[PDB]
């Protein structure tokens, strides 16, 4: 019943978001097997040495964790311009 | 080198009870939308109306 | 005498409001039984043919 919005709708709006000027680093290959972020750091001689990525655990952010339920409201309690019948 | 396409089942398969593909229904079909599951249920509702 | 043309048309009597077709323009066009998603209003028309 929702792939259709989110393969002829959502998946757009991946595309554009994917040029946004903000979003400036490679995520993903769509590689599970090989891939891995590329690391920079900002480092001196002088000593300094910040990680661009580091993993300092779950932080007041509030994005460090991942709740994967979330499928679960999008698979059945979400409804979506293309179903239903129309919607502009 | 190469082109990626559709196929249609139709342009497979013609067995005669099991997939219609008169070429009345063919054209038909050329005529249609792009349909979603949820499509094809309302037209279905709609004739059921 | 005196007719301009003569037209072959489908039989209003028989194809009647009640099946909810509707011959004025020449063609049989049933609303909201298929219908395109993701089009802007009055997209829809064509697919009423």
């Amino acid at each position: 019943n929702i792939a259709v919005a989110h393969t002829d709708h959502l998946s757009v709006v991946y595309a554009t978001m994917s040029n946004f000027m903000l979003n400036f680093t490679n995520n993903f290959s769509g590689n599970h097997a090989t891939f891995k972020p590329d690391q920079y750091v900002i480092t001196s001689p002088e000593g300094s040495y910040k990680p661009i990525i580091e993993r300092q655990g779950e932080t007041v952010d509030g994005l460090t964790i991942i709740d994967t339920s979330i499928v679960w409201p999008i698979l059945c309690q979400c409804t979506y311009p293309l179903v239903r019948i129309m919607e502009e | 080198r190469y082109h990626e396409s559709v196929l249609e089942i139709a342009d497979i398969f013609d067995q005669a009870d099991f997939i219609q593909t008169s070429d009345a229904v063919r054209q038909l079909r050329a005529l249609m939308p792009t349909l979603s599951t949820s499509q094809i249920r309302h037209a279905i509702e709609r004739i059921a109306q | 005498y005196g007719a301009a043309v003569v037209n072959i048309d489908l039989n209003r009597d028989f194809f009647d409001t009640a099946t909810g077709i509707d011959l004025t323009k020449g063609i049989p066009l049933v609303q909201d039984l298929l219908v395109p998603i993701g089009v802007t209003a009055g997209a829809e028309q064509s697919a009423e043919y």
